């Protein structure tokens, strides 16, 4: 097992550390997506 | 765009029910919850109750727990809500909103409920002005008196609108079940009695416009 | 049933400075807080919402901040379409606790009232009922003190104020005054006369009157 | 150790009309409080239990009120034998805090006070001391400022300044002043005077004396 | 972000008597507290270290005391060498917040203050610009308000006011006030004057000036 | 004992780097923290960052996380603190203390960093006395006004220090990116104008020294 990186944004390119984790809090509504992400593990993305 | 439309003002003696229609336009209207907000003239706000038109469900507060009941209609995507035991308390305005990240996004147009046992009376002008006795100053303000007129509010023309930049319009307030009002401008001794001032009421509920000169 | 004070109801900044509005609860909210706008006779709009992010179509001049249980909201700078009155609420908890709010207004140099006492028409007494006026006029600020006084006595209650707010021309306010009663209490004395107490100046101006002139 | 603050300690409504006097503690009580009443001289009496439930004796008058940390007591209306001195306590946590406690007064209007300075008498003198006095009478509110000059100066400490307060016929007020020390300094100078400063008026009564009348 | 509160800003006692300075934070601080004390232009010095204990150097006269969120420093008594700026620390959780701190100064009785206007040099005018100046001395407490007026109007912003604290001496205070702009507004008008508002009386000094004399 | 060693005044154009060195003695270095604290003139006050030598980790706050960066030197005992992106608000007077129990033991001297694109200017006095036209009264007060000098401050000698208990010496205020002051003393009208009063301001960085008669 090794960390596959879910959260990969522009913004973030600054502190390296804070792609290792996403958040999660209180929703105020149902059903909110709190991440996705391709599933192909040879595919430029978290995969890599 | 989404849009909230309610119904006109309503004017019902105590002890009867009302009806307050709010219909949403433009949005899902079993998605979303409908929330209802009391407006207590002029200082007061407080939050009423919500209802989620899909399962039909209502959230009161502790006050209007049992004084207001709402429904839901998903065929004309409309909201209502009734009360019932109106007193003279219960008089205010009324908001129609919604709830999406928990806040209010889109609020409604207002709507004025007065619950009073009065009726329609015609309005009496009272005339004032200066002065016997007293020629002090040199610059006066005039008006009327105006007293015993259901509902609010009438408008006073002043000279068919000839100068409204000194004229002051002053809000009613109830005396002895009835509205009071009062008018003031200000006009010098050199131009008056030239010039004969009018004040006219214009109340178009009991049809009665009196017409007034000095 | 969480309190949250708002304070205070009434502040005055002038054009082209900046005003900040504190809206404190009981307890720690999360940070979920929204900022209204209502002006008179309108229903309220939305301007911050999470007491951080803002809305789509609202000026960026309007920046909310703020940590633990004081929030504050910084307006830079004000315009005349920015005066109305500020709401905040509470969706932390239900029920939704609405905020006191605040009223803005215009700050400019004091002005003087105008005392004018008006007597009673002579074809008002077949009412049955008479009622003596004094108007006021170009005064401010807000709180003053109406008096009403016969014979070294003070009447209430019956009495009322009629307040008018401010406009945009001449950022000036009125106020009127009243009372009603029956007919032989009016001619058991002769003069009359009011007056309005200042805080600046401890001699008001007098304006009387007297029935047999 | 909660400590439980109640404010103010004085304030002042006339007959007939509505008080409100606020209770609040530290930490949340679980509604837990008891209002006291306590006339001067007299034991303390139970009104309210646990901030809502009455007793039994007590009229109907007397509501307590509140929620969270804020309670009040309002008490509609007023009558000559419910003016007292007003407790609230906590019994939730041990040690038990007592309030602060609020006196009511009754509310009239303002009365100009009237300084009359005494001297000393002839025979005084033989104890081996001075005292120089001078009483004020029927004045109004409670604070004011008393003030020994003597060729522009100021003496504390060693005055004193014994209240007196309100009765049920005029409900006006006292104060009296003095101050004693050795003989030689009596005679340094002649003229002794006293006064007492008041908001509403700048410039105050003065009464003066000297010795070689 | 834990906010601790320290107020008021400014607070007055005489020499001989006692002090007593309230911190307050937002939640628990478990009783950590480090008192301090900044002489201006040197570094601060710590005298109470947790709320309760003292240091090795400080004398006994240093005493806090508090409990809850509720902390107090009592110093009795007073001397010359004990007047500074106190700051209170939290060093219970991070970031450490700094008190807002409490600058002390010896009180004593009122004093007029003095107005003088100075005409601008006759060489001042080769830089290109004009500056008018009117110097006030004498005077207490610290708030009052400056006023500058040519034929009704008040000029903001370019005013500034430098202020000058007490010394040992005297203990006496000052201020100067002054605007710098270009020539061609000098001679607009004629006539110069400023004067300085004070709370306990409503008429100030007035000191005026004219350029033709 | 433990003494703690800053270093003297900078001051450097908005946009470069300034390094402050802190030197601990009497006490060993790596053992204890080393903290930073700020003061803004002259109300603020808050903490910066600590450092602790032995390992060399740095904690920084919320505001200076980005602007400030601390390095600790074992060899020489001496702590740094490198500023970057130096603006206006900046410019402030910052501190260097110990942490033992969790409160600050120990203190430093203190420094002055002043961040402004000004450079030096001679300054021009001038004169200002009573009076004409104005004789009024007995007793005025006289000086002189100081405009244009950089940087803070200069003295103000009166007749070589004759008098200094009626002067008051006030304190500069930047207008225009250059700092002003102003003095005041009061002498009676019997004695002037009978002996010529002077003030003559003294600048070291611009080495102009300028005397005046009046």
């Amino acid at each position: 097992e090794t960390i596959l990186e879910v959260n990969n944004l522009k913004t973030n390119e600054t502190t390296p550390m804070q792609r290792l984790c996403f958040p999660v809090s209180v929703q105020s509504k149902t059903g909110e997506l709190c991440a996705a992400f391709r599933a192909d593990p040879g595919r430029d993305g978290p995969w890599q | 765009q989404v849009q909230l439309q309610q119904s006109g003002p309503e004017l019902v003696k105590p002890g009867a029910s009302v009806k307050i229609s709010c219909k949403a336009s433009g949005y899902a209207f079993s998605t979303s919850w409908m929330n209802w907000v009391i407006q207590r003239p002029g200082q007061g706000l407080e939050w009423i109750g919500r209802i989620y038109p899909g399962d039909g469900d209502t959230n009161y507060n502790g006050k209007f727990k049992g004084k207001a009941t709402l429904t839901a209609d998903k065929s004309s995507s409309t909201a209502y809500m009734q009360l019932s035991s109106l007193t003279s308390v219960d008089s205010a305005v009324y908001f129609c909103a919604r709830r999406d990240y928990g806040y209010f996004d889109y609020w409604g147009q207002g709507t004025t409920l007065t619950v009073s046992s009065a009726k329609t009376t015609p309005p009496s002008v009272y005339p004032l002005a200066p002065g016997c006795g007293d020629t002090t100053g040199s610059s006066v303000t005039l008006g009327c008196l105006v007293k015993g007129y259901f509902p609010e509010s009438v408008t006073v023309t002043w000279n068919s609108g000839s100068l409204s930049s000194s004229v002051h319009t002053f809000p009613a307030l109830l005396q002895s079940g009835l509205y009071t009002m009062s008018s003031s401008v200000t006009v010098p001794s050199s131009t008056w009695p030239s010039q004969t001032v009018t004040c006219s009421v214009a109340h178009p509920a009991s049809s009665t416009t009196v017409d007034k000169k000095l | 049933d969480i309190q949250m004070t708002q304070s205070s109801s009434y502040l005055s900044v002038s054009l082209g400075g900046r005003v900040t509005i504190t809206c404190k609860a009981s307890d720690h909210i999360n940070n979920w807080l929204a900022w209204y706008q209502q002006k008179p006779g309108n229903a309220p709009r939305l301007l911050i919402s999470g007491a951080t992010s803002l809305e789509t179509g609202v000026p960026s001049r309007f920046s909310g901040s703020g940590s633990g249980k004081d929030y504050t909201l910084s307006i830079t700078s004000l315009q005349t379409e920015d005066v109305a009155t500020y709401y905040c609420q509470q969706y932390w908890n239900s029920p939704y606790t609405f905020g006191g709010g605040t009223k803005l207004e215009i700050k400019r140099a004091d002005a003087a009232p105008t005392v004018s006492i008006f007597p009673p028409s002579s074809e008002q007494l077949t009412s049955g009922g008479a009622s003596v006026v004094c108007f006021l006029n170009n005064f401010y600020p807000k709180d003053i003190n109406v008096k009403w006084k016969i014979d070294g006595s003070e009447r209430q209650n019956g009495v009322l104020n009629s307040w008018t707010d401010q406009d945009s021309k001449d950022s000036t306010y009125s106020m009127s005054s009243t009372l009603t009663l029956t007919k032989d209490e009016y001619e058991r004395h002769n003069s009359y006369t009011c007056e309005a107490t200042h805080k600046t100046s401890t001699s008001p101006i007098v304006k009387s009157f007297n029935r047999n002139e």
